[PDB]
RNA sequence: AACUGU
RNA sequence: UUUCUCCCAGUACGAAAGGACAAGAGAAAUAGAGCCACC
């Protein structure tokens, strides 16, 4: 967390249960709900859920990894959630 | 008592053919509170106030019976 | 953010609001978990020596993107039985409040002017 | 799916003594249609109101979650809430005296809307 | 060439990378949704997807008022009377649920913000919802509307006669004495004008930025 | 069309109506004098009459007519 | 009583 | 972290009257740890 000198932080602390929106491939970008301990351009730990209800989310998952070496199949650039709307879709009408 | 009192015998015929053609809402209603209408209103009105009456009515009777469905 | 005193003008045809009278409004009571006030919040409104319930419509806080902000606070009494206090409402009262939690079609039926 | 033809035909079955129905154009900011109901007693209008939504739950609007029901307290007016229409359910007597239908007939004509009142707030000292 | 303010970047240590993402969002959504020119002033008429309502539309017509953020997250305030209510409405540009935007006057005001039009009077607030759009000249600098509003009595949201604001569209004079001025005149601070330690110049980023948007084009 | 026939519905119609007191219901029947009818109240007397035959009576000549008989031919000469 | 960061 | 509503369901149960669980969902509230796209 942000040190802010004697009056304190600057504490290592932990953030659960944030979904992924967005990740974007070419620049290694990872878009995830909500706000993350520390200030801008601060570097940060990011492991899988360990909450029990997202015990097993990597059977549906590059198990070990994402080999880009391998390529079986080149991912798009940027990858979207169903929900999330992409710029460039057309405006939305709540009907 | 009206500009012209012609506009009501067309104004009101209307009124009640609508109410034979309007089906969601209870026609029963529809047809005691427009002779209301008419009989509340039209009794006694100035020329300047009755044309107000008459106009809406007539923009009632042209607009689908005024948006009642 | 309707409040501990917080001025309010009473936008009803209750006999009660609508008759003028000397004393400013103090409001009581807000019915909410929190105790700030904003649009489709139940309050308690001091009128005419009376209380009553109303319901804010409007307020001069600040508000989120995309949405009017008021430049007075309006609210409409309810009676204890859930019908409106007053038969008509005069200020223009944001669409809102139907999707908002709680029991606003009555007031919203006594709503003339939507914005 | 539960649309306004359905509900009116639910309505004319359970007896509702008056039903108004206005249509709302997409630039208002509110429901496609208002509806407004009454029954003879109170008795009569919480059994409406129940089979209404009753009916609504059964028929279809999985999408949708289930629709509470307002003004069951009062004993006059009830309200439902649903996806496309809003009906108002009261008294015959309790209907003339709110005159909603002059509201939706006229959106700012309504006689009624002109005998709102304004008020003071004075510095007493 | 109009530029418009969002895809300036602000000084600061945030990633050039992020702007050139963010206005790769912009431009793909400008193609979907036209966002015309405009000023502080302008009236304008909106379209936007109404989420409480069910499958409607609504258009509102307000002055622009002021103009705030950057990027995708830039949005603009048009204020306006409705039904004798002062209204003021923030509309974020590239929110998806805005479904057109319409210049119904596009025109400037005195002032690049306009707040203190609350505390003026209503009637250079008041707009008609319905009002046409008007006949614009587009080999022409925008209007400039140098009407100067009359405020309300002294007491105020904000104290405009301060240096600090330095609003040039109040009718001070009607409203102030010259000794007022001078009380308010005492939080100057004349060397603040003198600092060239707050001067930040973006007149080559504006400039780069014409080609990338129109490159994009 | 029978022109009796017409007479009785035209006089039936007006006996339909309730305010009007058929003290002296007529063939010959005047509105504004023998029946005592304001500007409005002769408008929905003609309006029953009009639901009765198809209505496409207008108002031009309907108040000239005065009379069950005047109309009952003004009725036979439009069917 | 109002007034204001009390 | 806690509370409320909904759902399950007017179901189970019960002669009726009346009326649940658990599981799931949505709202908030406070506490804790943070964050500045917006206000």
């Amino acid at each position: 967390t942000i040190g802010k000198g004697f009056q304190m932080g600057n504490q290592n602390r932990t953030v659960y249960g944030l979904k992924v929106w967005r990740v974007n491939t070419k620049h290694n970008i990872i878009y995830v709900n909500g706000s993350v301990p520390g200030h801008k351009n601060c570097l940060v730990k990011i492991k899988d859920s360990t909450l029990p209800a997202y015990k097993d989310s990597c059977k549906n998952l590059p198990f070990p990894t994402y080999f880009p070496d391998g390529d079986e199949e080149e991912l798009p650039e940027d990858l979207f959630d169903e929900s999330v709307w992409q710029p460039s879709e057309p405006s939305i009408t709540f009907a | 008592a009206p500009w012209s009192r012609e506009a009501v015998l067309c104004l009101y015929r209307a009124l009640l053919r609508q109410g034979r053609e309007l089906r969601y809402t209870d026609r029963d209603f529809y047809f005691a509170s427009i002779r209301r209408e008419f009989r509340k209103n039209q009794k006694l009105e100035n020329l300047e106030a009755r044309e107000k009456q008459l106009e809406k009515g007539l923009v009632f009777l042209h607009s689908k019976l005024g948006g009642l469905i | 953010a309707v409040q501990k005193m917080t001025r309010v003008r009473v936008v009803d045809n209750s006999a009660l609001g609508s008759t003028p009278y000397h004393r400013p409004p103090r409001c009581i009571h807000v019915y909410n978990k929190s105790g700030v006030g904003k649009v489709g919040d139940q309050i308690l409104l001091a009128i005419r020596g009376q209380k009553k319930k109303a319901l804010i419509v409007g307020h001069r806080m600040p508000g989120s993107r995309m949405t009017p902000k008021f430049d007075s606070n309006n609210v409409v009494l309810i009676e204890d039985n859930g019908n409106p206090v007053g038969t008509r409402i005069k200020i223009p009262i944001p669409t809102s409040l139907r999707r908002r939690e709680g029991e606003y079609s009555k007031v919203l039926a006594i709503a003339q002017n939507f914005v | 799916k539960f649309d306004i033809d359905m509900l009116v035909s639910l309505l004319r079955q359970e007896n509702a003594r008056d039903i108004c129905v206005i249509q709302v154009p997409p630039e208002m900011r509110y429901t496609d249609y208002f509806v407004i109901g009454s029954g003879t007693s109170t008795r009569h209008l919480h059994a409406m109101v129940h089979y209404l939504v009753k009916m609504y739950k059964h028929l279809k609007c999985r999408s949708d979650p289930y629709v509470k029901i307002e003004g069951k307290d009062a004993d006059d007016w009830l309200c439902v809430d649903f996806g496309s229409m809003v009906i108002h359910l009261m008294l015959p007597e309790t209907r003339e005296t709110y005159e909603l239908e002059k509201l939706w007939t006229l959106r700012s004509f309504d006689d009624q809307l002109a005998q709102i009142a304004a008020e003071t707030l004075p510095e007493d000292f | 060439r109009f530029l418009s303010p969002e895809f300036i970047p602000p000084r600061g240590r945030t990633n050039p990378l992020k702007f050139k993402i963010e206005r790769k969002d912009m431009l793909d959504r400008r193609k979907v949704l036209p966002i015309p020119e405009f000023y502080v002033g302008s009236i304008l008429r909106v379209t936007t997807a109404d989420p409480y309502a069910s499958g409607k539309t609504s258009q509102f017509l307000g002055i622009c008022i002021k103009r705030s953020g950057n990027g995708l997250g830039a949005t603009f305030t048009l204020r306006n009377t409705i039904e004798g209510q002062g209204v003021e409405i923030c509309f974020e540009l590239y929110n998806p649920r805005i479904q057109e935007i319409q210049v119904v006057k596009l025109e400037k005001r005195l002032d690049d913000n306009l707040l203190y039009l609350r505390d003026a009077l209503p009637e250079y607030s008041t707009f008609d919802v319905n009002m046409k759009p008007v006949p614009q000249e587009a080999c022409q600098e925008v209007p400039v509307n140098k009407l100067k509003v009359k405020m309300k009595p002294k007491p105020w949201s904000k104290r405009w006669e301060r240096p600090n604001f330095n609003i040039k569209g109040i009718r001070f004079d009607l409203a102030l004495t010259e000794e007022q001025m001078k009380e308010a005149q005492k939080w100057n601070k004349p060397w603040i004008e003198f600092d060239m330690m707050r001067e930040y110049d973006t007149s080559k980023i504006e400039a780069a930025l014409w080609e990338e948007i129109e490159a994009s084009k | 069309l029978t022109l009796d026939g017409i007479k009785d519905r035209v006089l039936y119609v007006l006996k339909l109506y309730d305010k009007i007191d058929p003290e002296k219901l007529s063939v010959n029947s005047h509105f504004m004098k023998d029946l005592g009818l304001d500007s409005l109240d002769q408008v929905e007397i003609i309006m029953a009459m009009e639901d009765e035959f198809g209505f496409e009576i207008p108002d031009i000549d309907a108040e000239k007519l005065m009379c069950p008989q005047e109309i009952v031919d003004y009725i036979a000469d439009k069917k």
